[PDB]
């Protein structure tokens, strides 16, 4: 019968790890590097994308960078199609929490939810896990600002700084030099962008290949804003940090 | 549905899922369970491997199931969390039609009777997860401390370690436990319960977090400097 | 609209002796002013020594009797031919009642026969499955025309010994097979004089050690 | 790969053979039937000394009438358990009587092959029930994972089984009284038990038909135990 | 070899191993023996134990009070199939108040096996089985194979060894079919032809096991003392 | 009907009577509205049911299945509100059931619960239910003290549905005592009501009233 | 649950020594309408049973097939299908005594009354009624409808009692229906004079008469009657 | 026929609930506590059909007390109460409805603010200064828009609300056998065991 | 027992020259009972407003719906819902419970953010769009809002005129109706401005 095909993608290797995971997280190592910096007064989301060409439209594209409401984000790494279903169903989960409660979610709700919904996958319905590592940033009344990171496995975990993608190790170790825990926004943008260009497999670094994001209290009076930056905005601050 | 039986048999009758979800249960890191003689306390390991972590947000290792109940765990992380969100609904669903909250006991066997089912359910692996269930039952002053494993086997310990290098910290807890005279202070079954973990853990910076449970919902975290006054007063009387 | 109850009318009675049982019935069906049958059996052997009546709207009797000799032969089955004791029967029937609690056998369940210590037993339901172990139980139409007579004449009830005046109850003295079978006959007899729904013929049951018994008796057919 | 309910040349359910394999490495549980009641005893065997061992549950109550022991995958056996107690139970809401304890084990053993591609394997686990009714008195009866079920005058299972099975084919008689069962249960474990037999390791219980089902406590089984030695030192 | 890992696949010479293997079963499992008069009908089993502990497992099951069944093989597999034939002689009394007929039984039988030998995922029953009943056509006998293959026959008989029981009673065609209106000679038949098929262990009180079913005889089972008659 | 339950010094009184009708038709005058649950849980029975039969007897099974998973005695509450709880699913189906679940356990003490068909689930030291229970009440109020002792208690009990079975015309029949400790539930007679009553007016000096 | 529309009335029968008779008349009646005068009420199941069906029509139409389907069903793989295992009138009676039981219990019944008329194996008569509650009985003489109020009276003066049936030759049986019919025609609103007539007997086998018509009527003393009381005119 | 009340002071909400429980004829009980703790901070009073009032109050108190052991973090009086609302709104259009009302006492910790919401068996939620239920508001309502001040103690409060019982008491057909007054506050929920 | 008249309240939307206004009472009841003087039933998603007559109960449910619905728009469009668009939604939402509806009279008032045009928009409970270029009545008070709007409204109304109209269509109309009134918000809308103001009037 069907049997023969199976491929069984919920199974341990005799080593004890979930083979489909392991190979999920290999896909993403490939992927454009994302990296995710939090300061006191902010969250910088850094993010490169792969390989670009002079014939894409960058304005009107989003392969990295998703916002899921007002306060929360997140930047892809791996499968942005795979990304996209994720986010729809955090998108909603979100709203549906807000209709609830009458109050916007907090951040790691919304974080286990959608890691919980990876776990599924690699336990039970013998399908393929979703090829995608997140990084959230996002902001609430009960722990402030916030970054977390959930991968195909569905484990969850939190961060001051963290990268996920290409030349993780590379980028982990730039982030554990130079970041301090009294670091700002302003700062905190200028490390994303440094780590970027010396991790980056591109020969330097540029507008184009680049989306680019901050989660700041810098609005007006007690209150959150999301700032997703435009093409021209990206190749400003790429010469105030003097990298362009 | 998928209904493809992935936990069977082996010739040699074993079932070689739940025996590799064991496997998983050792690559976790290191968690143990000490009981005194009016408490429990439950040591975990945190790997130093990641640094640059918010320890804030962070899901932390001990879970509580209920407000007199606690959940520790060695293997896979999101796994643990199914687990212990059915462990966390069954407490309030018990409290709701027996109107008197669940023993450790009982706690215990529902967990361990859902990484059961899980190993003779089609469509389905085995969770690699193995767990150490502490507390204190309702209107009772006597410690419980039970553990669980993938297989669904459960029993009661008086001090028990789970994950990697488990065997090392088993060997420190079965000639420093004695049974017949328990740690009797808080103190006591702390200070034994991080010693155990500091043949293993390397640094005892950050690496050791520690929670203690008391009769009457009385759970307590502590925090690093009261964990890190133990390893100094370990390691002083050490050098002797 | 559609009624999906009827009543066939007839009565029934079940008598507990000491050592025996028996459980009768009149032989008459109708609906409304006609007669169906003037001999239509009611009281039905069911095996291991039980006999039973569901007396009432006959479709859901039937249904009833058929569905209890049936768990009786499924009982022998699956419990190595072990013999269904007249206790055990009455819960099982308790629960084929009840499993229609909200569209109810509309009958009066009787059954008889010999407890697990050989003595006589007669047990008796409502519609929707109670049961009690009675020693005297009249059901069905004419139930009400027979059961003063039966406390009267079967327990002696108001039934004083001469010269006390009252102090001094008559003794509860047992009754055997042939006086029973006479209250039996005179009850019916009565009930039919009274009863338009009950006549044309009694059919007893009588359950021993030694097995079931039929006896049975014209009735009038007006 | 293959099928779960696949059959072997041989004529034999794969799967079921396997399972049996799994038996053979469990703990040794030993019952033996006796006119004056039916004894269940058990090896325990900690993995560890910190286990604490009066934890350890491999004899259980069905009803008041019917008890079990266990040997194998002792977690496959709670859900044969809870079955059997709801079938106990609820018999005896239908039939307002006790169940006779073939029923009982035959209501297990349907359980047994309801595996396929229901569960998805079958259990790992024998189980000795032992019970008594007033039809068949007092009996004993080995379910295994195939759906067979044997009763027995004696019967052992687990990892000294067919050593214990050998040592019970010579001492059990029909005359034996209810402290001859208790102490050969005891010798027979102690024979073919790993560590040395006292009454945190190995544990007693038996049904009789006043006093029902009771697992012995650990003072009690102790004296057995004392009881055993200095008969042996005897002769 | 390649062709046995399931009941859906045919083997290049058009076999099913599955199936064949689930014929294997019934070959190591005990003896077993029917036969048949125009007025009874007869089974005789022999049941086989684990050990002297042990207690013989039971051969023989009742169907109806006209109807029953000797197995051989798997015996949870015996106890499914005599559980619907049960259902079965049950839906036709409630229903038509009609005994079912010996051969109608086989046939419900046949088609119940069948569809477990080409669907996946299930598996072909493990039992073979010796039907005996008495209904309106007089007595009759019936060798049902998990193959699906019903065959109705004056005596056969089925398990380990059972080639010499079987032709012991194709000599004996002519002398058995004419024991009318005598149940102890036409055991005495049954019994002589199950001992054709025994090597070393002979028919004790608690290892033999009859049942009959006739004319005016309901389908009863006899063992322990109640055998020793035929010993 | 009329059955009442108290608690007390020497654990709880539990007394019903003995009636069933159908309209203005005497059924039975033998009914046991005691449910024996187990031997340590007591339930009553009133309001044209014995729908509480199946149900209570269900409830026993469901007691045991409890102290056979969890190895200790149900409590009190639990095993009225598994009650509860069933009744609560089939709130609108049918008719008028009242029941009160007796107990004595060492974590609770005595303890009294009354379960309705309406999903009501009380708990209390008196109640009486059933249409008698006004008659009762008056007997009950008046008379009762926490320290009463074993032997007056049961009488107030054995009093209190007396007065009803009296006023009540669809209470009667006789009187089924029942006294609740932690030892278990102990049963005290079956009292006719036809000789129960004279004995009472004349002992008592009660019921004048009525002529004797 | 529906209403009946189309309509058959009284179905009488009774037993005689050697077996039975059944009769009904050839009306589809639409209320007040007697709209059809050439319904097949008696429908004969192999050569030893009749089933006498009364109520709405559309649903002894779908009976008529059920038993139709029933003989259809009965010879597959059956060697016996004509001899020993052919269908008897308590096979098929207790096969739709089941049906109308089971209808009624989903508050969708078969709007009919039914009597299953036949000779069994051994020669002993079957009698038995069925009704939309699933409600049976059997007795020496059944009629439905109108028939039980008028035909069984005169039909229970023949066979009173079970030791009458003996005592019942056919041609007493059949002059009994006869004038039953007549009688059920004088007095029924909702009857026809034409009728069929059925005789199952254990020697000479079913005989079915089609096309008989109530005759012998008495009706000249109507000239006689005038007015409702004073009218000498 | 229940009464129970609610009046948010300064810094506590007080929760006023009768004790009498009637079963048609007769007062069953004279005792009876019509509330349960949500939360710590957060308690909730309910009056409606026999049954379904505990059912419904006991199954709100499950469902926050599993949150709070989740995320190990109390809710707002404000997210209850939207939870409960939402609860009640899919209730009146199922099979068969709660048909239960209730009052959320709470104390915003976050805020450092009393709330009271009132909700009904339709799923209608209202932020009040002071709420009520049944016929209770008929009477109650008219003194309160007299005499509160949204700057009352929490003895001005209950002596506020004693004037609101004894006017019940007068003017009521059924006696209620008084009422059990539950204050939440920062410090939590207490009972005022003299009223 | 009539659901759209048990809680009570009224909702009214004008146009004017380059503006709309939508104003609605502030009373909440249980039938005689009056419950709350601060219950508006004017809500907004972005510059889209909509008000909600009916049961109070589906009035909350359906702006928190709506709140929901216009959330998720306005993620995946990268822009806020328009008054044309919204009022599709609407009706498409409130059409889903055909057999099963909201009781409630719903209110949409705005400006299209692109061509300026000031837009209102009415419906039934079940969904039906009513787009009157004039004026959208709904609520208990219905009838009288027809009729105050029908004689006091002229087209081409500046804000500050508009505002006059509309606040004494409400007020003078709310008056004659038992279950509207205790209080009375209007919102003035205008491309780039929004000014709410509460009227003061008699409080029975
Ligand atoms: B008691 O009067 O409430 C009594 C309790 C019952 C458990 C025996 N109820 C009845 O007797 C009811 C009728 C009734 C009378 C008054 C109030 C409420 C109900 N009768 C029955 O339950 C009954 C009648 N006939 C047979 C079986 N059961
Ligand atoms: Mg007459
Ligand atoms: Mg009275
Ligand atoms: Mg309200």
């Amino acid at each position: 019968g069907s049997r023969r095909y199976d491929s069984r993608t919920t199974i341990f290797s005799p080593e004890g790890r979930l083979y489909q995971v392991e190979y999920a997280l290999e896909s993403i190592s490939h992927a454009g590097t994302a990296i995710g910096i939090m300061a006191s007064d902010g969250i910088v989301l850094a993010a490169e994308r792969k390989v670009t060409s002079t014939l894409l439209e960058q304005d009107t594209s989003t392969e990295k960078l998703y916002k899921l409401n007002d306060k929360i984000a997140v930047a892809v790494a791996g499968l942005t199609a795979d990304a996209e279903i994720l986010i729809n169903t955090a998108r909603i989960h979100a709203q549906n929490y807000l209709k609830t409660y009458n109050e916007d979610i907090p951040v790691e709700i919304l974080v286990r939810r959608l890691s919980d919904i990876k776990q599924g996958y690699t336990q039970h319905g013998g399908l393929r896990p979703f090829g995608v590592s997140f990084i959230y940033a996002g902001y609430d009344d009960r722990y402030g600002y916030q970054l977390y990171t959930s991968n195909p496995s569905g484990n969850y975990t939190g961060w001051k700084a963290i990268s996920v993608g290409a030349n993780t190790s590379a980028a982990q170790t730039l982030l554990q030099m130079d970041y301090k825990d009294d670091m700002k926004v302003d700062d905190a943008i200028e490390l994303a962008l440094k780590t970027l260009s010396k991790t980056t497999d591109s020969s330097a670094l540029t507008y184009d290949r680049l989306e680019f994001a901050t989660i700041r209290k810098g609005a007006n009076d007690g209150e959150v804003y999301q700032k997703i930056f435009k093409p021209q905005e990206i190749k400003d601050i790429l010469v105030k940090t003097g990298i362009t | 549905g998928y209904d493809r039986a992935l936990s069977i048999f082996s010739p040699d009758g074993h079932i070689f899922q739940v025996e590799y979800a064991l496997e998983a249960v050792k690559r976790g890191t290191c968690a143990v369970g000490v009981k005194g003689k009016n408490c429990v306390v439950l040591g975990c390991e945190r790997r130093s491997t990641l640094k640059l972590q918010d320890t804030r947000i962070t899901p932390s290792k001990v879970s509580k199931i209920d407000s007199h109940v606690v959940l520790s765990f060695s293997g896979l992380n999101a796994d643990s969390r199914i687990l212990i969100e059915k462990a966390r609904v069954e407490a309030q669903s018990h409290r709701l039609t027996l109107e008197d909250p669940v023993t450790v006991e009982y706690l215990t066997r529902y967990v361990a009777g859902v990484q059961q089912r899980y190993t003779q359910s089609g469509g389905v692996r085995p969770f690699g997860v193995s767990t150490l269930i502490a507390g204190f039952d309702p209107r009772d002053d006597e410690p419980k401390l039970y553990q669980t494993e993938p297989s669904g086997i459960y029993s009661s310990w008086s001090a028990q370690t789970i994950g990697r290098n488990s065997k090392t910290v088993r060997e420190f807890l079965e000639k420093n436990y004695d049974r017949k005279e328990p740690p009797a202070t808080v103190e006591e079954c702390v200070k034994l319960t991080v010693r155990s973990l500091l043949e293993v853990v390397q640094t005892g910076a950050k690496n050791i977090e520690i929670t203690v449970v008391k009769p009457d919902s009385d759970i307590v975290a502590l925090s690093s400097e009261e964990i890190n006054q133990y390893v100094t007063q370990i390691e002083q009387e050490k050098q002797e | 609209q559609f009624n999906p109850y009827g009543d066939n009318g007839g009565t029934i009675l079940g008598i507990a002796g000491e050592d025996f049982a028996v459980l009768a019935g009149d032989t008459r069906n109708i609906t409304d002013y006609s007669i169906n049958s003037r001999y239509e059996p009611k009281v039905f052997d069911c095996g291991d020594n039980i006999v039973m009546s569901a007396n009432g709207f006959a479709a859901d009797g039937d249904a009833l009797v058929k569905r209890f000799k049936n768990s009786v032969k499924w009982y022998h089955f699956d419990h190595n031919d072990k013999k269904l004791s007249i206790n055990s029967a009455a819960r099982n029937i308790q629960h084929l009642l009840y499993g229609k609690r909200f569209f109810p056998y509309y009958v009066h369940t009787i059954i008889a026969g010999l407890d697990e210590d050989g003595k006589g037993a007669v047990y008796s339901f409502d519609p929707v499955g109670s049961y009690e172990r009675e020693q005297c139980r009249a059901g069905g139409a004419a139930a009400s025309l027979i059961m003063p007579f039966l406390d009267n004449q079967v327990n002696f009830k108001n039934q004083y010994e001469p010269g006390t005046n009252g102090k001094v109850k008559k003794p509860l003295k047992y009754l055997s097979v042939e006086e029973v079978i006479k209250l039996v006959r005179d009850s019916f007899t009565s009930a039919t004089e009274r009863h338009i729904q009950v006549g044309d013929g009694l059919e007893i049951l009588i359950v021993t050690k030694d097995g079931v018994r039929k006896e049975f008796y014209e009735l009038k057919r007006d | 790969d293959r099928g779960v309910s696949t059959f072997s040349p041989e004529g034999r359910l794969f799967q079921v053979e396997y399972s049996l394999e799994a038996i053979k490495l469990g703990s040794t549980a030993i019952g033996i039937a006796t006119k004056e009641g039916v004894v269940l005893g058990v090896e325990k065997r900690a993995t560890s000394p910190l286990l604490e061992s009066d934890s350890i549950e491999k004899i259980v109550e069905i009803d008041r009438h019917i008890g079990c022991a266990m040997s194998g995958l002792t977690a496959d056996a709670r859900s044969m358990i809870e079955h059997a107690r709801t079938a106990a139970v609820t018999h005896n809401l239908y039939y307002d009587e006790d169940i006779n304890v073939e029923s009982l084990t035959q209501s297990v053993c349907d359980l047994a092959l309801r595996f396929g591609e229901l569960m998805s394997r079958p259990f790992g686990v024998a189980l000795l029930i032992a019970g008594h009714d007033a039809d068949d008195g007092y009996q004993l009866f080995h379910a295994e994972p195939s759906g067979t079920f044997y009763r027995y005058n004696a019967k052992a299972i687990g990892s000294g089984s067919e050593g214990a099975q050998a040592e019970l084919l010579n001492e059990w008689h029909s005359s034996l009284t209810l402290k001859e069962a208790e102490l050969l249960v005891l010798k027979i474990l102690k024979q073919v038990m790993e560590e040395k037999l006292d009454e945190n390791n190995a544990q007693l219980s038996c049904i009789t038909k006043q006093d029902g089902f009771k697992i012995y406590d650990n003072e009690k089984t102790a004296e057995l135990i004392k009881e055993l030695k200095e008969k042996e030192a005897a002769e | 070899n390649n062709y046995d890992g399931d009941t859906v696949t045919f083997s290049p010479t058009g076999r099913l191993f599955q199936v064949e293997y689930a014929l294997e079963a019934i070959k190591q499992g005990s003896v077993t023996v029917g036969l048949r008069s125009n007025t009874h009908a007869v089974l005789v089993a022999l049941k086989r134990n684990a050990d002297e502990l042990s207690s013989y497992q039971k051969k023989i099951i009742k169907c109806d009070e006209h109807m029953g069944l000797s197995l051989a093989g798997l015996a949870p597999d015996a106890r499914v199939l005599s559980n619907y034939l049960r259902q079965q002689c049950n839906y036709s009394s409630l229903v038509f108040n009609r005994k079912l007929a010996v051969e109608r039984a086989g046939h419900l039988l046949c088609d119940k096996a069948q569809k477990n030998t080409q669907s996946y995922g299930g598996r072909p029953y493990g039992v073979g089985l010796l039907i005996i009943g008495y209904d309106k056509s007089g007595a009759h006998l019936l060798e049902f194979q998990p193959s699906g293959n019903v065959t109705e026959l004056y005596g056969t008989a089925i398990g380990a060894r059972s080639q010499g029981a079987k032709t012991y009673l194709e000599r004996t065609l002519d002398t058995f079919i004419k024991i009318d209106g005598n149940p102890d000679e036409l055991i005495k038949a049954g019994v002589e032809a199950i001992s054709q098929s025994l090597r070393d262990e002979s028919l004790t009180v608690d290892n033999l096991s009859i049942a009959i079913v006739g004319k005016d005889t309901p389908f009863t089972i006899y063992d322990g003392e109640a055998v020793a008659k035929y010993i | 009907t009329t059955t009442l339950a108290f608690r007390f010094q020497g654990g709880i009184i539990v007394a019903v009577d003995s009636r069933a009708t159908a309209g203005n038709w005497v059924a039975s005058q033998t009914v046991k509205k005691v449910i024996e649950i187990n031997p340590f849980l007591l339930g009553t029975m009133a309001g044209g049911a014995a729908d509480f039969q199946f149900w209570e007897t269900w409830l026993g099974s469901q007691c045991r299945l409890h102290e056979l998973r969890e190895k200790e005695r149900i409590s009190v509450a639990a095993a009225s509100k598994i009650l509860s709880n069933l009744v609560y699913q089939y709130k609108g189906a049918g008719l008028s059931m009242g029941t009160m679940i007796c107990g004595y356990t060492r974590k609770e003490g005595p303890t009294i619960y009354y379960v309705d068909s309406d999903g009501t689930r009380l708990k209390g030291d008196i109640f009486c239910v059933g249409s008698g229970q006004t008659f009762a009440y008056g007997v009950l109020d008046s008379n009762y003290k926490w320290d009463l002792s074993v032997e007056d208690a049961l009488y107030l009990g054995k009093r209190s549905i007396l007065a009803a079975a009296h006023r009540d015309a669809y209470s009667g029949g006789s009187v089924n005592l029942y006294h609740v400790t932690e030892d278990g539930w102990i049963y005290h007679g079956n009292h006719d009501v036809g000789e129960l009553f004279w004995k009472v007016k004349e002992e008592e000096g009660s019921f004048n009233n009525v002529i004797g | 649950t529906q209403q009946p529309i189309v309509t058959g009335t009284s179905v009488i029968s009774m037993k005689y020594d050697n077996g039975v008779i059944i009769a009904a008349d050839n009306l589809g009646s639409y209320g007040s309408l007697l709209r059809f005068n050439g319904v097949e009420r008696l429908i004969p199941v192999g050569d030893n049973t009749v089933v006498g069906i009364s109520g709405d029509i559309s649903d002894m139409q779908h009976i008529e097939r059920l038993l139709k389907d029933l003989v259809t069903e009965n010879a597959y793989d059956n060697p016996l299908a004509d001899a020993e295992e052919a269908l008897e009138p308590s096979y098929i009676f207790e096969y739709l005594a089941t049906v109308m039981y089971q209808r009624r219990s989903k508050m969708n019944p078969l709007w009919n009354a039914i009597i299953v008329a036949g000779v069994q194996s051994n020669g002993d008569q079957f009698l038995r009624y069925v009704n939309l509650l699933g409600v049976t009985y059997s007795s020496p003489t059944l009629a439905t409808g109108f028939g039980a109020h008028m035909a069984n009276p005169l039909l229970r003066k023949v066979v009173d009692r079970e030791s009458d049936i003996p005592k019942t030759t056919v041609q007493v049986a059949e002059e009994a229906i006869v004038n039953a019919m007549r009688v059920l025609y004088y007095r029924d609103a909702r009857s026809s004079r034409n009728f069929s007539l059925a005789i199952i007997d254990k020697n000479t086998g079913l005989t079915f008469k089609k096309n008989l018509q109530v005759e012998n009527m008495k009706w000249d003393f109507a000239k006689d009657i005038k007015g409702y009381g004073t009218q000498k005119i | 026929m229940d009464i129970i009340l609610g009046i948010r002071v300064q810094d506590s909400v007080i929760l006023a609930s009768s004790k009498a429980v009637t079963r048609g004829i007769s007062v069953l009980k004279d005792s009876d506590d019509k509330t349960r703790q949500l939360s710590p901070h957060t308690l909730m009073s309910f009056a409606g059909e026999a049954g379904d009032t505990v059912q419904f109050a006991e199954y709100i108190q499950a469902n926050i007390q599993l949150y709070s052991i989740r995320e190990d973090y109390e809710l707002s009086p404000q997210a209850v109460s939207s939870f409960v609302r939402q609860e009640l709104a899919k209730s009146i259009r199922s099979r068969r409805p709660y048909q239960v009302n209730v009052l959320i006492g709470g104390y915003d910790k976050k805020k450092n603010k009393p709330e009271l919401y009132q909700i009904d068996y339709l799923g209608t939620k209202v932020e009040l200064p002071y709420g009520a239920h049944g016929y209770s508001g008929f009477y109650t309502f008219s003194l309160l828009d007299h005499h509160y001040r949204p700057d009352m103690t929490t003895e001005e409060g209950l002596d506020l609300l004693k004037l609101c019982v004894q006017e019940l008491e007068k003017r009521m057909p059924m006696d209620f056998k008084g009422v059990i007054v539950k204050i939440v506050d920062k410090d939590g929920i207490r009972q005022v065991d003299d009223f | 027992s009539d659901p759209s008249s048990i809680n009570g309240g009224i909702v009214v939307a004008m146009t004017g020259k380059d503006c709309v206004a939508i104003a609605c009472d502030l009373r909440l009841g249980s039938q005689s009972l009056g419950v709350s003087n601060k219950f508006e039933k004017i809500f907004h998603y972005g510059h889209v407003f909509l008000g909600i007559t009916g049961l109070a109960t589906d009035v909350t449910t359906l702006n928190e719906m709506f709140r929901y619905k216009t959330n998720l728009y306005k993620l995946k469009e990268e822009r806020a819902i328009e008054p044309e668009t919204f009022t599709q939604l609407v009706s498409s939402s409130l059409y889903e419970r055909r057999f099963g509806p909201y009781f409630v009279g719903p209110v949409v008032a705005g400006i299209n953010s692109k061509s300026g045009k000031p837009f209102i928009a009415g419906f039934d409970l079940i969904g039906c769009i009513d787009e009157a270029k004039d004026f959208i009545v709904s609520g208990t008070a219905s009838d009288q809002l027809f009729g105050m709007c029908e004689s006091l409204y002229e087209p081409n109304l500046e804000p500050e005129d508009l505002f006059e109209t509309i606040s004494q269509a409400l007020l003078n109309a709310a008056d004659r109706d038992a279950l509207s009134g205790w209080g009375a918000v209007v919102y003035i809308i205008k491309k780039d401005e929004v000014v709410k103001r509460y009227l003061k009037m008699r409080q029975d």
